[PDB]
């Protein structure tokens, strides 16, 4: 299964055992004006290797001229924060998963 | 700075096969996400496909994935597969990219249009101006889009007003087209609607004056 | 299964007046949020990134906000060129699919009195067993028009078909046409046919009588 | 209500490839059965090809399997294709429907026709009449068929009578076209023979003369 | 190996006369038997569908059916339009693979005498090497037509082909012509070339004999 963040921060290898749980933590990590501390990349430039972690931040090229750090057009900053609100739906609550 | 076009839409019959192009100026496709929405006439507009990094992608609920995604880097283009149409599936294509699950820049679009049914050919009947007057040619029973009225092949311009087709109990379409002029130069001035079909490969060329027993 | 809903269907205004149209949303979704702007015969054209941020080309008079499954968007100073359909599309988090029917708001035009035509099947047409007869509408405001079809002094339902022209770029009017289909046997069975139009500015109705034969 | 029309038909050279059209006209051709029958001139009919249900098809056991059926139920028509042209194929071609081991319904027709050896002109050689009577044009080694003789522009269709083309040794065909004419007129009105068919893009007018001596 | 023959090759009948014809199988056949009538100009058509069931569209005076290997066809009330190609095709059980020769049938013209002319070959087609001489029948019944040539008072075998057209929609007359090709110097060996003509409707042989073209 791919998709926004499968194939992009946490790919599960077809070899793979175990188990993976979740629960409900809406209570915890939510406020009114926001949470900005959980930050999550979005752009790069294709899949990596499972069970590696990355770091780099480095600017997202994604037209043949060269943006060389300046976050102008064609180039936008691939890290957003998670924004949530303790007013959304049954499918937009914090879930803290371990692996 | 940025623009995108599409080429090589056009009829086709169903079952058929036809591939797409789409070239973005200044921006590398093996990189950025894209987006292909579909708009249906009377319909809102309808994504149909986004494009991953590599070796995968996701497509509509209610197709079964008859859409195929390949790209080559060397001249920066889009490819794509066409497979099991449908009646359904004629409506405008509009290019598109995409980022953060939104959408900024889109092309200017290409039309692809499928006909199951046959191509018959229309039937124009002008509309008797009775005793400013008002004058026209009425187009049933075609199965093309009215490609003009030309009213006097382009030398009238002024006054014509082409009403969209409708869809009638049968199948087909029906269409008016009616232009306002003077009542003194009913008889002076003669009035010529230019009604072809491209589709169908005719032209008609009808007379409009003011007839006798309605 | 999303099941978006936008209403109203439709909503007219003038230049200055106050108009604004709301998106709601079946399930809950987060801060995020899109409006499109749909021209015909062109592209429609991004409105906002972010839940409040303005894009670079855009005026910034749109105001727009949301945080519940409710969401709207409206405009302080209303503009000639600022009619067209609304969309909205504020997140999916896996596909970014959310889109709604749209709302379409019309241009204001000075009221005036239409001008009402009629047309009998020609001759051509009667060889092929079907009669046409269509009710003419040109250079009227508003866009609604009573057209009742009056055979042989009776009333007509679920006969006949409506169109209705985009507004003009020169004077922003519009057109409409109403068409009578009917069978050569049923055409010939009736004497006198006959529209009627009611309009805001008519004092009365008029109406545009033919029969059958008139030499 | 029910017609059947070919197309796609004409010249062409040993060893091409073309495509045949028939539609049916308020018949699915997915459901019903297809045959398809050749007739050589000079000779009578010949089945060549049957169409089933799907996947499994018949053909002649003299022929080697060098037609493929290919049927697309959107169109509502069916599709042949031609490999290995002979000179023996040259025949004319019926469109045609079966149900039981039988035949009912049979379309217009269409010509195919493998040309082995290069298109001949058609020599015309005047036949002179001596005292009623009657003259006559002369076709010689002329091919391929079918080719049409009229006279005097069309004015001349009492008494004409044009003989049907035969086979030389060389290969080339042969016909004669004559007209009973009363010796009052012989030396008042002239007469022409039109020779012209399409293959060969020539046209011949030819007069023909009374000889009162040699 | 179908090898289905149709006897005889031809037969001539008018209205209020007998006509038949007779299609054999060489193995056994079921109960199936149809015909088909095949006129040039035209698609042929049908006659029946089951071995004694009509077609809706179809003289009912058409009368054939058979249960063995023998098979035969015959008409009750014969029509001018009737005159076509006759052929047979019983069954296969598995393609449907059987058909004859064929039979054409035409109409009398009252044994009328035939109009027997010669033409000597042209100059142009002697100049290419070839002489071609056309002894010329026209209306005329049967089709015992001699054309039996004769050069310098001698017979001839193998040197010329006859070529029958089909029988006219007005009067139904037969017309015949027999092209003698030859070498020119063969052509110029002889002088004298004839062709005799006996016929029902002539009393003796008329003979065309020509040693120059008429003089």
């Amino acid at each position: 299964q791919t998709g926004n963040i499968a194939d992009y921060n946490y790919k599960l290898p077809d070899d793979f055992t175990g188990c993976v749980i979740a629960w409900n933590s809406n209570k915890l990590d939510s406020k009114v004006s926001g949470n900005y501390n959980y930050l999550y990349r979005l752009f790069r430039k294709s899949n990596l290797k499972p069970f590696e972690r990355d770091i780099s931040t480095e600017i997202y090229q994604a037209g043949n001229k060269p943006c060389n750090g300046v976050a102008g057009f064609n180039c936008y900053f691939p890290l957003r924060s998670y924004s949530f609100r303790p007013t959304y739906g049954v499918g937009h609550q914090p879930y803290r998963v371990v692996v | 700075e940025v623009q995108l076009v599409e080429s090589g839409g056009g009829l086709i019959q169903p079952g058929g096969s036809l591939r797409l192009s789409c070239a973005a100026s200044g921006l590398t496709v093996s990189s950025n996400y894209m987006h292909w929405v579909r708009q249906a006439p009377g319909k809102g507009l309808e994504w149909v496909s986004v494009l991953y990094a590599g070796g995968s992608a996701f497509y509509a609920d209610s197709v079964k994935g008859r859409f195929t995604i390949s790209r080559n880097n060397s001249k920066n283009t889009l490819y794509l597969q066409m497979n099991s149409l449908r009646a359904e599936d004629t409506a405008i294509y509009y290019c598109a990219r995409g980022l953060g699950d939104y959408l900024d820049s889109w092309g200017q679009g290409t039309l692809v249009t499928v006909s199951s049914a046959s191509t018959k050919g229309p039937s124009v009947f002008p509309l008797a101006p009775s005793s400013t007057a008002a004058l026209g040619c009425l187009v049933k029973d075609y199965f093309p889009e009215p490609v003009t009225v030309s009213w006097n092949s382009g030398a009238l311009t002024s006054g014509v007003h082409t009403f969209p087709a409708v869809l009638q109990s049968s199948g087909l379409y029906s269409l008016s087209s009616v232009v306002t002029v003077p009542s003194s130069s009913l008889g002076t001035q003669t009035y010529i609607c230019n009604v072809n079909h491209k589709p169908s490969n005719t032209k008609v060329d009808k007379k409009v004056e003011p007839k006798s027993c309605d | 299964d999303i099941q978006m809903t936008q209403s109203p269907s439709s909503v007219s205004a003038s230049v200055g007046d106050r108009v604004t149209i709301t998106c709601r949303a079946s399930q809950g979704i987060g801060s995020w949020l899109a409006w499109y702007q749909q021209k015909p015969g062109k592209a429609p054209q991004l409105l906002i990134y972010a839940a409040s941020t303005l894009q670079s080309g855009v005026p910034p008079r749109f105001s727009g906000s949301g945080s519940g499954t409710d969401f709207t968007l409206t405009i302080t100073s209303l503009q000639p060129e600022d009619f067209a359909s609304y969309y909205c599309q504020q997140a999916n988090s896996v596909l970014a699919l959310t889109f709604g029917g749209g709302t379409k708001v019309e241009i204001k035009r000075t009221v005036a009195a239409p001008s009402v035509f009629i047309f009998p099947p020609s001759d051509e047409q009667l060889k092929s067993g079907t009669a046409s007869v269509v009710c003419l509408l040109n250079n009227f405001y508003p866009r609604e028009a009573k057209v009742q079809w009056k055979v042989d002094n009776a009333l007509q339902s679920g006969n006949s078909q409506e169109s209705v022209t985009e507004q003009d770029s020169k004077d922003s009017t519009y057109s409409l046409s109403s068409t009578l289909t009917l069978s050569k046997a049923d055409y010939e069975k009736h004497k006198v046919y006959a529209c009627e139009v009611t309009h805001q500015g008519l004092s009365s109705p008029v109406t545009k009588s033919f029969n059958r034969g008139e030499c």
